[PDB]
């Protein structure tokens, strides 16, 4: 989520939510015995004759209330707490009444009478509040600017705004040592970023010529890191032509599925090969227990749908103890050509590194 | 769109779970070491069941079961839909059924184990479909047939106002069972007062002074074949009336089963000779699967096209592919013909026992080549091939040299105690070990399926192939193989002539074929012998010569004449009494490759 953490004991704590696992993170942290003030709406319900008839109404602004039960809700995308209310305005005296509300995306804030854990700082902290990335990671290179942002959902910055300060071919022909020095410059900025966030390709785009030039450029002076050109639309730089290329740009969502589901065949060809070879397959929930503990197991694949199962737990112990031992876990979509796989298998496959029985 | 079952099927004959540890498949199994039950044990029976209502089809399991027992299939859901016949589960399973038809000659092609004979059973009144449900009644066959002619037949085959008789897949059977003459037996089985057409078209009329036990192949059949016939009964079933006949004699059966059709009587053949099926039958089915798991009978064809299908592999009115390459065939003009070194020659021998007579004319014998003997049953084909295997002892002449004979004889009985590998490796372990003999001999026959049980607790067709395979693997200088015809299929056929070809040509041996199978003639032969004279008398065999002026030769002593289909390629039969008939016969060209 996107955290600010006003008060240093947690009596104000201003957090989000943006992801459907954002949610879950606020879910467990959210107990009995909190009180979330929020910033709602609950309306009255007033007046009448002597009798009854119609009428109804509304109100706005913030509360608190009280924690009674915790309940989590699909298809809407929010966690439910009702029970009494304790906290609103006096200008009308609304009070006397309980007030159910859902935390989502906006401020809510928690506390903790009796005061928090260290594990529950812990989990809110856990969910990393500048970004734990996508790709989230364009630029976008004219001839009066070079750009390269990151825009996650927890918040959105050109990382560099650096300027050409030259032509295309305006000034004279522009094809200076000035130009190669700044391409040469533009080239290693990206690369070392691209590496240190651990996403690995960037969009270049442009008007005319230029966006090509650079391509070129890039693959001619090392082997990359993986690039791509996209025509997208430019004609015009700064926040509004990087927020351009990125709208109509589906081109960042379809590269990250083609990343993930690259990872998971991969894989999945190896254990074909591996469960011929004695000892080194691990797989069966058993077997696998037997890897983890041992410390020997050096990739862990399982379908995000078995992390979601009726047992949770065991399984993100399973990879907790692994990602420990420096194994690699791959958490994958089961709508891939391995991910399918994983369903078949039952759930878990292992890549051992040396045989445990 | 999407839609899928998943089908089991384990060939139990072929399980031992002592063996493969204990029960290797629940432990292999994944979903059950997720603590589920795709794979359970029945700990009485001691055999393991696949719950197909779980396993994924992943297929672990079936890799990695030491033999071969586990087969797992993924249908669309469609078929299963016409599903006809369970065994019980993990079981054989029948989809479909050939539909016979009065007045008409309905083929059928397609390679053994497919349930052919599961289908006769269900016909005969002896078995009721359970349509792979729990049913054993007649009414659910008779409303799941609706919009087909085979209700018709299960509602006549009900009243029990038709029961149609069958000749057998294995015969050799009667002599064992039935007692006394081949005279005797015809009166007795008599009830359609048709004896006298029946036992002088089949010319048994020299066949009824011997008794059962001592006849030869093609009488034996052909007597069945009688049999059969006078038995009273609407519908005839013959499964695989090919064993053991010549190529003069399965050419005139042919002529006796089609005039059934004229009659206006039923009849229903197997026959995996494309010339003799194509000459027969009036529809055609198709039957696909993997032998032991499934059979699927397709749709019925007109003749010719339900054949042209078969060899393309693909059934482009049901939409299956069931073999992934072509049936095909060699002329004459795809190879090399090159004269090649003489291995031995053999002067003029004449053999008389005194109940029949052979002279053999001056010969030649190349290495590195494939000859096929031809001619008809009881002219010393056989005479002539035990000359040189020991046997016998020529009267005159010589032939019994320093080359060592491989002989596989005309019958086939056991006699072996112990298994096939047993009996297969005291013979050359090395060979059985070499990539040659994996890829062309032993395993596309079986043989590696086979291995687990005793040589006399093989059926005919297994232990057919068996024999052939050992005849081959003998340590020899020149091989003899009198009729292995016998008892293959279409595709077995094939295979055993793609491994004659391969294995003589490659180490530069001579082999010896008798043949009587258009088919293997037509693919392996690079020279033939022809014999001539008046059987169960004399034979004159004529010295070796080239497989097209043999086939020439000899085909104009039968009148019938064969061309080249032009669909995709067989041998075609012309009838007795048509254009290309008539334009070969009078050109003296009688054959082409
Ligand atoms: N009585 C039986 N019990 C179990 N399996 C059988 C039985 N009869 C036949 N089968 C199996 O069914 C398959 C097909 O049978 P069959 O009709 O004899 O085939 P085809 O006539 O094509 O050779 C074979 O794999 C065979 O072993
Ligand atoms: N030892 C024998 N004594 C007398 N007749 C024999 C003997 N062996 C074979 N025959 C007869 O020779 C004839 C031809 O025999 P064979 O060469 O086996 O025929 P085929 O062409 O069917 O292989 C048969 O009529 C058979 O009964
Ligand atoms: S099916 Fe194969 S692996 Fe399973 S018990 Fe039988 S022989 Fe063993
Ligand atoms: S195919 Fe797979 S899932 Fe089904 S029984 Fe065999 S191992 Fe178990």
């Amino acid at each position: 989520m996107e955290i600010l953490e006003e008060k240093p004991k947690e009596g104000k704590v201003k957090v989000k939510a943006e992801t459907l696992d954002d949610l879950w993170h606020l879910y467990h942290i959210i107990d009995p015995g909190d009180i979330v003030y929020a910033k709602t709406l609950r309306k009255q319900a007033q007046r009448a004759d002597s009798l009854r008839a119609e009428k109804v109404e509304v109100i706005p602004v913030f509360l608190g209330v009280q924690a009674e039960k915790i309940n989590f809700h699909k298809f809407a995308n929010q966690v439910r707490v009702t029970g009494p209310i304790v906290y609103a305005s006096r200008e009308d005296v609304p009070l006397g009444k309980y007030h159910t509300i859902a935390i989502e995306q906006g401020t809510v804030v928690t506390i903790q009478k009796p005061r928090w854990k260290e594990h529950h700082i812990e989990r809110l902290k856990e969910a990393v509040a500048a970004s734990k990335r996508a790709r989230v990671m364009i630029v976008v290179i004219d001839d009066g600017e070079a750009d390269m942002a990151l825009v996650r959902e927890y918040g959105v910055e050109i990382l560099n705004s650096i300027r050409h300060n030259l032509g295309g071919k305006r000034y004279n022909t522009d094809r200076e040592s000035e130009e190669m020095k700044f391409f040469h410059d533009v080239a290693k900025t990206m690369e070392e970023v691209m590496k240190r966030e651990n996403v690995e390709k960037a969009i270049v785009a442009g008007p005319g010529f230029v966006k090509e030039d650079f391509y070129k450029f890039l693959k001619e002076k090392y082997p990359e890191l993986a690039k791509k050109v996209v025509i997208e639309d430019t004609s015009v730089t700064g926040r509004t032509g990087i927020y351009e290329v990125i709208k109509r740009g589906v081109v960042d969502r379809v590269y990250q599925e083609n990343r993930v589901a690259k990872e998971v065949q991969l894989v999945e060809k190896v254990l074909e090969n591996i469960a011929r070879n004695n000892g080194l397959v691990a797989y069966g929930l058993k077997e696998v227990e037997e890897a983890v503990n041992y410390g020997a197991v050096e990739t862990l694949l399982v379908l995000d749908e078995l992390l979601k199962g009726e047992l949770r737990e065991k399984v993100e112990e399973l990879m907790d103890a692994v990602r420990y031992s420096r194994g690699e876990v791959v958490v994958v979509s089961s709508e891939h050509e391995g991910g399918e796989k994983l369903k078949a298998l039952g759930g878990l496959a292992a890549l051992l590194r040396f045989r445990v029985k | 769109m999407v839609r899928k079952m998943r089908i089991a099927v384990i060939d139990y004959d072929k399980c031992n779970p002592d063996k493969c540890g204990h029960f290797l498949c629940e432990r292999v199994c994944p979903v059950n070491r997720m603590g589920g039950e795709a794979i359970i044990i029945d700990e009485e029976n001691y055999k393991p069941i696949i719950q197909e209502a779980s396993c994924t089809g992943c297929g672990i399991c079936v890799h990695k079961c030491p033999f071969n027992a586990i087969s797992i299939v993924n249908l669309p859901e469609q078929l299963d839909e016409d599903c006809v016949h369970r065994y019980g589960v993990n079981a054989f399973v029948l989809y479909r059924l050939p539909i016979v038809k009065d007045g008409m000659v309905v083929g059928i092609v397609g390679p053994n184990g497919t349930g052919k004979t599961t289908a006769v059973k269900i016909l005969a009144g002896q078995l009721i479909p359970n349509l792979c449900e729990d049913n054993d009644s007649w009414d659910n066959v008779i409303r799941a047939f609706r919009g087909n002619e085979l209700q018709n037949y299960f509602e006549r085959l009900k009243n029990g106002e038709i029961r149609p008789v069958v000749k057998p897949q294995y015969v050799d059977l009667l002599p064992k069972a039935v007692k006394g003459k081949v005279r005797e037996l015809l009166k007795k089985v008599d009830e359609v007062g048709k004896f006298e057409e029946v036992v002088k078209e089949l010319e048994l009329e020299n066949v009824l002074d011997r008794e059962l036990h001592q006849l030869s192949g093609g009488e034996l059949q052909r007597v069945a074949i009688a049999a059969a016939l006078l038995r009273k009964a609407h519908f005839y079933f013959f499964d695989e009336p090919s064993s053991y006949l010549d190529i003069r004699q399965r050419l005139k059966v042919a002529r006796v089963i089609r005039r059934l059709a004229n009659e206006g009587k039923a009849v229903l053949v197997v026959e995996h000779d494309l010339a003799v099926l194509d000459y027969l039958s009036d529809v055609i089915h198709v039957v696909y699967g993997e032998p032991g798991v499934y059979g699927i009978f397709s749709k019925p064809k007109g003749t010719r096209n339900g054949i042209n299908e078969f060899l393309q592999g693909y059934l482009k009115d049901e939409n299956v592919r069931f073999r992934p390459y072509e049936i095909r065939f060699t002329k004459l003009s795809e190879r090399v013909d090159v004269e090649r070194e003489t291995l031995v020659e053999y002067p003029r021998l004449v053999k008389d026992y005194g109940s029949f007579k052979l002279e053999v004319e001056p010969g030649e014998i190349r290495k590195g080549e494939v000859i096929g003997i031809v001619g008809p049953n009881g002219i010393g084909k056989t005479t002539f091939v035990k000359m040189l295997a020991g046997v016998e002892e020529p009267t005159e002449g010589k032939v019994e040299w320093d080359l060592t004979v491989a002989y596989k004889p005309q019958y086939i009985k056991a006699e072996y105690e112990g298994t096939v590998y047993e009996l297969l490796s005291k013979i050359d372990s090395s060979k059985l070990n070499s990539n040659f003999y994996k890829t062309e001999l032993l395993k596309p026959l079986g043989i590696i399926d086979l291995y687990d049980r005793n040589v006399e607790d093989l059926s005919g067709g297994e232990l057919q192939r068996v024999a052939i395979a050992a005849t081959l693997l003998r340590d020899a200088d020149i091989y003899l193989l009198d009729e292995p015809s016998a008892y293959l299929d279409v595709e077995q056929r094939l295979a055993v002539s793609r491994a004659i070809r391969h294995l003589m040509e490659k180490n530069e041996k001579t082999a010896l074929v008798v043949e009587h199978d258009v088919l293997m003639i037509d693919y392996v032969s690079d020279r033939l012998i022809v014999f001539e004279g008046e059987p169960g008398r004399h034979g004159r065999a004529l010295p070796p010569m080239g497989m097209r002026e043999g086939m020439n030769r000899f085909l104009a002593s039968v009148g019938i004449t064969f061309r080249r289909d032009p669909d995709s390629g067989r041998p075609r039969a012309n009838k007795e009494g048509s254009v290309k008939d008539r334009e070969q016969k009078a050109r003296g060209e009688y054959y082409y490759a």
